[PDB]
């Protein structure tokens, strides 16, 4: 739709891609497994890159000149979830890996001396802070901001 | 320490921050001490001051590699079995093209399984099994898959004679501390009763059983699992049954043999890996030497004796302390270890030892550069360690006025000399290419140092290699050919895939290379050189000795006093020693397939991998870019999209390792650290940082990360832009 | 034998059955899906 | 053991050859080295570059001096 | 200055603290209240290299000394010879 | 030199120490003590023994004749003694002077540690801009 | 066209670095903290160590994130 030309459902340059090239993973006109049970370029290899026909799912996806497809990501005509969805992924499980970093450490400089006691685990990943991250609905997004991690703290 | 002991806890010490000098990781919190821990955690100025147990551990966590080894081989030998290509291989070799190893195809993977010979998908070899593995006076997949769980047999025995040392408790002193025996029994049966045992299963079962595979058949049509007992009647065929000689001797006739080794010297036409015939012969004419010579002895005496004006009084008592070291009977080994390797790369590829090599061009330099950096990165070591014995070892002084005391005297000398040695060299040993390019450039050939523009003339010749490929007409019996086909005389017809050796000529393009490797395995050496002899004192430094072989540098003053110790002559000594073999590979790949590699055809007009560009093209050193880094290369920089593709796709990464060396190799420390707190600042405002102090880099841990960069980077490179270049043409 | 407030340790490199694992079970992800570059959702 | 390096003074008499090096190389270094004051210093930068502007013209005359009579036009 | 890198501290007590370094520092000169009662930062410097050996022990609890001297002897780098 | 052989500390050869720059300018030699006769490690890379005399040897410079202590007082003994040899005489009475072991009180003699105010604050950069009649030239 | 836009390149970049480097002399030689604070050429110092940090983070980013993106395509 955009600068680059249209999806799958029409995009002749990927169409030569799609061909020549692989199938040329044919270029051995037998190469011994008339029957045999190993060498398997032959099954798959090439159709599970390859029964990927004028399928691919349909994903719109722009594809410019030789026909390698290009992500825009601007929201619009169909291209949304080539950042977001998989961009809002990225942040949720980061900071649930860091909500965690600030936690198996904001959990120890007590009680007894406490020197080092992270070159072992005392809770393996944390096992115990663990889920405080799926655990967090809204969390950080206002115990950071209000309170804990308060300013004062700032 | 305590815990609490001595005697009075067998409850081990699993918890209690730290352990290694005594101020130790001290409560308060650190980083530092994570690369320490595991540097220097084999050292020996702590563990205890008191030798005793270091032996105790050494001939212990030694054991742990030759069970490794041991692990190792197995996933080789398994492997070169059931990941087959050996089988197939073998019937149809000239043919094949070997594998061993296959991906499965998860993600991208796939595209590195590229059809390799006997009908299957899968990634190539330049390991010379299926080599060793001609061998096999048997033959079979599930055999090696014998020979393999064999290999795992050594190997938790081979691994429990280390539970059943140090952990055990252990000998002591006298055991090692009389050194009295040792290699009387090591040369003797082993190094003698292996060449010996060696040759028994070296004519017994693999001499026939390749014998008369040099032909054709299929396996199982010839060498089943026993067949080779008492039934000394095939046998037959490859000489009597000693028909009337009884145990040498003579009153024995000959109207017409002389036993099996009837000596050879050249290559079987068919499979010009040299002869066998001859390969028992020399096998059993060596283990009788170390048979008889493991025979001395018992020590001193033979040492404590020839003396002189000049010579060494001290030659008389060159070390009660060597039994008493170690570093020091580490570090000379290494330099033999290691010299003694890259001797091999030589008379390997102008001598092949194993069927089906060079023939097989890829699958026997990979060895010659391989095996060529051990050759290598075993000699600075073998001065590393020597720095290590020049600093500390002993306990006191007790050594004194001797061999060494002596060097020493002069060392501002042995060192004055050696320098001048290497800038003669250079200006005659590379400046000289320069000309040619300043002069070439310039253009005038009159005038060059081309193979024929300074005088020399359509000849080389006459030397000592055309009195080597000729010379079994002296006390030599004979024996067509000579000794390694490459030499000046006679002889043509070898091999009928491809080609393998041949004369090899010489002259300028050939002089000056083999005259860079002087003044580059020189001035290595002279760093090295110096920098074990100065270990310890000296006229910059003379409280020099005082820490350690390694430390920093000294501090800003008496101008520099930075570089000095050792750690870091052996740290610009690697520096050099990465181009003295890194030169040294592109010298014989570049001659070996300018010349030798090609091809026969009909009137077996050869066709080298490249008609002979080396010429008058190596001489101007940009040749050395336009001939070859240009040239190939060019196999490295198309080999995207196809089977081998890893190493296109390496010689990025690793051509990108090497360069982030230079960052840590080129850098200062309090910066990383100005730099690590700017960090550490936004790291405590969301309160995320301070347990553990974070820190930079050891200044010299530093270093660490230059250099070994810098060569995995700068190596591997290579590693790609070979493997590329004789897979696919060549 | 673990309730609550923290619990018992672990050695220097479990990242080595961390990185080996875990995330090894996600290439179990990238053939179950053998494919990416957008994703339908659930 | 003599004296020289004519503005500089710990560099003067070092008997080494730093004595070199680095006299060039702290010759363009005006603020704070023997020779200076606020009013030297500012001054002793002014006719530098006054040492200036009068390169840049013997760079662009011969630039327009080789082409004129040879070097086509 | 002409050697001039502060190494002082405030205890410039000298047991089980510091000693090291080739001549220069001829100190316990004791100034009328610190404690171990020995101070200051160093005696007559003109003689001695430059070498931050100086501390490496016993606290400056600031900087530490290096080469900063620049005016720059011989007899002040081993090497007038 | 032999007409006049007035030695003491025992060595043989050596490319080690003193060389022209010595006599041209000037000397420095330590002096010491010491009981029955022992072989030590030496400055220079060598090594020898002792005995007595004045136990007087020559040292090059004199970095390197004190750290006879640094080893050589690690093999007892209170007394070892440096001076300075010029090529004519003296002032720059080196190991001489008052007392002696660097780490005891008679006087001051120099040192001082402050410049003009102390190492607080000298985010305070370089003041004045070097002129002939403001207290800075020490 | 060609070795001409990079002469202007090069020297443009050469510049940029003296010019950095010369405003780090400022802070040394000249400066003076007692003649310039609460004075926002200070608060540029005393503020510092976030400036550093939100200037490294941009690179850290910049960094893997563009080295994702070409090998990933190699
Ligand atoms: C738990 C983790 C933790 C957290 C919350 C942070 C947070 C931060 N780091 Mg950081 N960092 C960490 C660990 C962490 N780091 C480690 C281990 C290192 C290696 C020394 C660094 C090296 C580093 C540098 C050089 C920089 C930062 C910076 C930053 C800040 C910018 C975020 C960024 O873009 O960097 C992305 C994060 C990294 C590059 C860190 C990689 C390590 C992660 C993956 C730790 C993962 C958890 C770990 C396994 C803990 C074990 C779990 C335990 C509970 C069992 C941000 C405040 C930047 C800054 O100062 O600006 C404000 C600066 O550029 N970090
Ligand atoms: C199952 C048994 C076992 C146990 C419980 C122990 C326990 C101990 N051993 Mg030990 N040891 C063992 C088997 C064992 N050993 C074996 C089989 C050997 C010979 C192979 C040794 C040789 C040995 C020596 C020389 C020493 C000890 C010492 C010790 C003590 C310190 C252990 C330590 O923290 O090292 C941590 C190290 C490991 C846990 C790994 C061992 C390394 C080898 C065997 C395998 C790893 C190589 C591997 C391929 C890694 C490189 C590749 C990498 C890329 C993955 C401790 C009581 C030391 C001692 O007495 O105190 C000073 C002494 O130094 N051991
Ligand atoms: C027969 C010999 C052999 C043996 C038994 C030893 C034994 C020893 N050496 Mg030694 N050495 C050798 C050969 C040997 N060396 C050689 C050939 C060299 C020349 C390169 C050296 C240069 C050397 C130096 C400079 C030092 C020692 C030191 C030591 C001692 C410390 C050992 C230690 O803690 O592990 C050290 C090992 C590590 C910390 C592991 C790190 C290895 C990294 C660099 C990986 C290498 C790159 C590789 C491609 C990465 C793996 C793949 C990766 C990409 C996934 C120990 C007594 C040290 C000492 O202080 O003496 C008391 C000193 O540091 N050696
Ligand atoms: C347009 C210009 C401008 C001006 C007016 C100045 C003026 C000054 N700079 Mg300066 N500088 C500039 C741009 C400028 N700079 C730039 C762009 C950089 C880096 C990008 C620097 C980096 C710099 C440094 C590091 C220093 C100065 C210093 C100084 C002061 C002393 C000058 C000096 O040391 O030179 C004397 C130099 C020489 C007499 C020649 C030696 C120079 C060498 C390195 C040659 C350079 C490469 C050369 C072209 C290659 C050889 C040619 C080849 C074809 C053979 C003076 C105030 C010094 C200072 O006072 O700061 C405290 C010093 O610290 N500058
Ligand atoms: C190509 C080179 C190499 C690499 C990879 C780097 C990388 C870096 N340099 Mg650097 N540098 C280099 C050569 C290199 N340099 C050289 C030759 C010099 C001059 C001699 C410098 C001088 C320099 C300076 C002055 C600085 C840097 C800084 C940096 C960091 C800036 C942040 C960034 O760019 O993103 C982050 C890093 C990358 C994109 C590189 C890849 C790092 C990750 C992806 C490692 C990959 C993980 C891998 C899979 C695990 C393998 C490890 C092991 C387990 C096997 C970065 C780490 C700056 C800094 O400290 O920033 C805070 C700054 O201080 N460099
Ligand atoms: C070829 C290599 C090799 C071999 C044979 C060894 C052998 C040994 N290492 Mg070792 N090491 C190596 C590579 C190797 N290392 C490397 C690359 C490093 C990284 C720097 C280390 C870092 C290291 C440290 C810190 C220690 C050792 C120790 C040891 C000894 C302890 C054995 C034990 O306690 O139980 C054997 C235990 C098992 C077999 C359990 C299974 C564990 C896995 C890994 C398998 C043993 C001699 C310990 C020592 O000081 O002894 C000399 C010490 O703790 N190593
Ligand atoms: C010297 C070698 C060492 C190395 C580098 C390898 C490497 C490999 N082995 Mg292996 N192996 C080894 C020793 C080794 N092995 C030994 C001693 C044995 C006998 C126990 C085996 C038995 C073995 C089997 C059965 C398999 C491998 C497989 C593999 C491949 C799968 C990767 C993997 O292990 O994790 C993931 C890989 C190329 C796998 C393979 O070849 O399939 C592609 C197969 O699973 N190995
Ligand atoms: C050390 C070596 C190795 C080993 C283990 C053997 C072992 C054997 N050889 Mg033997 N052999 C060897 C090297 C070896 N050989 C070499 C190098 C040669 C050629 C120089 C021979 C030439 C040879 C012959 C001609 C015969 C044997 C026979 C035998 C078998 C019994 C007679 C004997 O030699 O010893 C045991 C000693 C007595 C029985 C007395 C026995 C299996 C004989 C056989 O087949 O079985 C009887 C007989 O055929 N060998
Ligand atoms: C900084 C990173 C960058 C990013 C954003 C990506 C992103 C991606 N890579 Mg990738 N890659 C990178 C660097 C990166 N890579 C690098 C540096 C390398 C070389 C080591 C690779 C080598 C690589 C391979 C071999 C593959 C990918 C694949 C992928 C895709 C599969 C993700 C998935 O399966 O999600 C599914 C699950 C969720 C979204 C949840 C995804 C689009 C895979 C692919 O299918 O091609 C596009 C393929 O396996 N990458
Ligand atoms: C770049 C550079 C640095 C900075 C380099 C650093 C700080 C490298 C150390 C980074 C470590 C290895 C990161 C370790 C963090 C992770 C191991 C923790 C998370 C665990 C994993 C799961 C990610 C120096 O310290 C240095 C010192 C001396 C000379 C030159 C240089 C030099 O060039
Ligand atoms: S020990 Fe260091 S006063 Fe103390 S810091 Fe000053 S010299 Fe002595
Ligand atoms: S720090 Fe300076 S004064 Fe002190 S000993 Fe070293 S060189 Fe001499």
């Amino acid at each position: 739709d955009i600068a680059g030309l249209t999806p799958c459902k029409e995009s002749k340059q990927f169409a030569k891609r799609e061909k020549q090239a692989l199938k040329k993973l044919q270029a051995s006109l037998k190469l011994y497994a008339d029957d045999s049970a190993p060498a398997l370029a032959i099954k798959a290899t090439m159709e599970k890159t390859k029964k990927r026909f004028d399928n691919y799912g349909k994903y719109g996806l722009l594809c410019g000149s030789d026909g390698l497809p290009h992500l825009i990501v601007s929201g619009d005509q169909r291209h949304w979830g080539e950042f977001i969805t998989p961009g809002i992924l990225f942040l949720y499980i980061a900071g649930w890996i860091g909500w965690v970093g600030r936690s198996y450490l904001i959990a120890i400089r007590d009680e007894k001396k406490p020197t080092q006691k992270e070159i072992i685990i005392d809770v393996p990943l944390a096992s115990s802070l663990l889920f405080r991250g799926f655990s967090w609905p809204v969390a950080a997004y206002r115990e950071l901001l209000n309170g804990e991690l308060v300013d004062n703290n700032f | 320490l305590v815990d609490r002991d001595p005697i009075k806890t067998s409850f081990e010490q699993w918890a209690k921050p730290g352990h290694f000098s005594r101020t130790i990781a001290k409560g308060p919190d650190t980083t530092t001490w994570i690369w320490n821990l595991h540097a220097d955690a084999h050292d020996f100025d702590s563990h205890t001051s008191d030798l005793e147990e270091i032996s105790r551990k050494v001939f212990s966590a030694h054991f742990g590699q030759l069970s490794i080894i041991f692990l190792w081989l197995s996933g080789m030998y398994f492997h070169g079995a059931r990941f087959s290509n050996y089988e197939a291989w073998l019937n149809d070799p000239t043919h094949i093209g070997p594998s061993a190893q296959v991906v499965w195809p998860i993600v991208g993977q796939e595209i590195l399984n590229g059809d390799v010979g006997g009908g299957f998908r899968g990634i190539q070899i330049t390991s010379g099994f299926f080599q060793i593995w001609r061998a096999s006076g048997i033959t079979s997949e599930l055999q090696l898959y014998c020979t393999a769980i064999g290999a795992l047999v050594f190997a938790g025995l081979m691994l429990f004679a280390g539970w059943f040392h140090y952990h055990k408790a252990a000998p002591k002193l006298a055991w090692f501390q009389d050194v009295e025996s040792m290699l009387n029994h090591h040369l003797a049966g082993l190094l003698g009763l292996g060449s010996l045992s060696w040759a028994r299963h070296q004519v017994h079962v693999s001499l026939p059983i390749n014998q008369f595979l040099n032909a054709g058949v299929d396996p199982k049509e010839i060498p089943l699992p026993h067949e080779f007992i008492l039934n000394r009647d095939l046998l037959a065929q490859l000489y009597p049954s000693f028909a009337e000689g009884a145990t040498p001797f003579f009153t024995l006739n000959w109207s017409k043999y002389a036993d099996f080794l009837t000596f050879r010297g050249g290559l079987d036409p068919l499979t010009g890996g040299l002869w066998l015939t001859d390969i028992a012969h020399h096998h059993l004419a060596i283990a009788i030497l170390f048979l008889i010579a493991g025979h001395m002895y018992r020590i001193k005496d033979i040492l404590e004796a020839h003396k002189g004006p000049f010579t060494g009084q001290g030659h008389k008592g060159l070390y009660e302390i060597l039994t008493t070291s170690w570093h020091a009977q580490l570090s000379i080994n290494l330099a033999m270890l290691g010299s003694l390797t890259i001797v091999v790369a030589q008379h390997m590829y102008s001598m092949p030892p194993y069927p089906y090599l060079a023939t097989d061009y890829a699958t026997q330099l990979s060895l010659f550069t391989h095996h060529m950096w051990i050759g290598g990165f075993l000699i600075v070591g073998a001065a590393a360690h020597a720095a290590i014995f020049m600093v500390r070892d002993y306990d006191p002084t007790t050594r004194y006025n001797d061999l060494l005391d002596r060097v020493l005297r002069h060392r501002d000398a042995i060192i004055s000399h050696l320098n001048w040695v290497c800038i003669f060299l250079g200006f005659h040993s590379f400046g000289l290419y320069i000309h040619n390019d300043t002069m070439s450039a310039l253009g005038r050939p009159q005038d060059m140092f081309s193979d024929t523009a300074i005088q020399l003339q359509p000849v080389f010749a006459q030397w000592i290699q055309n009195t080597h490929a000729l010379a079994p007409g002296t006390t030599a019996p004979g024996a067509t050919a000579s000794t390694s086909l490459t030499w000046g005389g006679g002889d043509l017809v070898a091999v009928g895939n491809k080609v393998a050796l041949l004369p090899i000529p010489l002259g300028t393009a050939d002089f000056l290379v083999h005259h860079i490797h002087a003044f580059t395995i020189h001035v290595t050496v002279l760093i090295l050189l110096k920098g074990v002899l100065f270990a310890r004192s000296s006229r910059l430094i003379p409280d020099k000795a005082n820490l350690g072989f390694r430390f920093p540098c000294d501090g800003p003053g008496r101008g520099g006093t930075c570089q000095v110790s050792a750690w870091d002559h052996v740290f610009l000594g690697l520096f050099w020693m990465y181009n003295s073999i890194s030169v040294v590979i592109f010298h014989f790949s570049w001659k070996m397939q300018s010349d030798v590699w090609g091809t026969i055809n009909d009137q077996g007009v050869v066709t080298h991998i490249t008609a002979g560009n080396f010429a008058q093209s190596s001489i101007t050193i940009n040749g050395w870019l336009r001939d070859f880094l240009w040239a190939q290369a060019s196999q490295v920089i198309q080999s995207y999209g196809s089977s081998l593709s890893a190493y296109g796709l390496f010689f990025l990464g690793a051509h990108f390792v090497w360069a982030f060396s230079l960052m840590f190799l080129f850098s200062g420390r309090g910066y990383w650290q100005e730099l690590i707190e700017s960090i550490v600042w936004a790291h405590n405002k969301l309160k995320v940082a301070p347990a553990t102090q974070p820190r930079a880099l050891s200044i010299v841990q530093g270093r660490a990360v230059g250099v070994t960069h810098y060569l995995l980077g700068g190596i591997a490179t290579t590693w790609a832009f070979f493997l590329a270049r004789i897979i696919a043409v060549g | 034998m673990r309730d609550f407030k923290t619990y018992l340790s672990v050695a220097p490199v479990l990242s080595t059955l961390w990185f080996g694992s875990l995330a090894g079970l996600l290439i179990e992800i990238n053939r179950f899906f053998p494919d990416a570059l957008t994703f339908p959702f659930f | 053991a003599l004296r020289i390096p004519r503005f500089s003074q710990g560099i003067a008499q070092d008997p080494t050859t730093r004595r070199i090096w680095f006299g060039i190389a702290t010759a363009h270094d005006f603020e704070s080295h023997d020779d200076i004051t606020e009013g030297r210093l500012y001054q002793n930068i002014f006719a530098s570059h006054f040492g200036q502007l009068a390169i840049i013209f013997l760079w662009t005359s011969g630039n327009l001096f080789h082409v004129a009579w040879q070097g086509n036009f | 200055m002409s050697h001039s890198v502060k190494i002082y501290d405030t205890c410039i007590g000298c047991t089980q603290c510091v000693r090291a370094c080739p001549t220069d520092v001829l100190e316990m000169i004791p100034w009328g209240g610190c404690k171990a009662k020995q101070i200051a930062s160093a005696p007559r410097t003109e003689d001695c290299v430059g070498c931050k050996r100086c501390e490496s022990a016993c606290p400056t609890d600031f900087l530490s000394v290096r080469v900063y001297l620049w005016h720059e002897t011989t007899r002040s780098m081993g090497l007038a010879y | 030199e032999l007409d006049p052989n007035t030695p003491s500390p025992i060595f043989a050869g050596s490319t080690g120490g003193l060389l022209r720059k010595a006599q041209v300018e000037e000397f420095y030699v330590i002096t010491w003590e010491s009981p029955k006769e022992q072989i030590f490690e030496m400055p220079t890379g060598g090594a020898a023994i002792m005995r007595e005399g004045p136990n007087l040897l020559k040292l090059a410079r004199k970095e390197q004749c004190l750290a006879l202590g640094t080893r050589l007082r690690s093999k007892y003994k209170i007394k070892y003694q440096f001076y300075r040899v010029f090529p004519s005489g003296e002032v720059q009475y080196l190991h001489p002077k008052d007392g002696v072991y660097p780490e005891k009180v008679n006087p001051g003699r120099q040192g001082v540690g402050l410049n003009m105010r102390s190492i607080g604050k000298n985010v305070s950069p370089i003041e004045v801009k070097f002129t002939g009649k403001q207290p800075y030239d020490l | 066209q060609a070795a001409l836009y990079t002469h202007h390149q090069y020297i443009a970049g050469f510049i940029m670095t003296g010019a950095f480097a010369h405003g780090p002399i400022f802070f040394i030689r000249d400066y003076n903290p007692e003649q310039n604070a609460d004075n926002v050429l200070a608060r540029m110092l005393e503020h510092k160590e976030a400036i550093i940090s939100h200037l490294s983070w941009a690179s850290l980013f910049l960094g893997f994130h563009t080295l994702g993106l070409y090998v990933h395509n190699d």
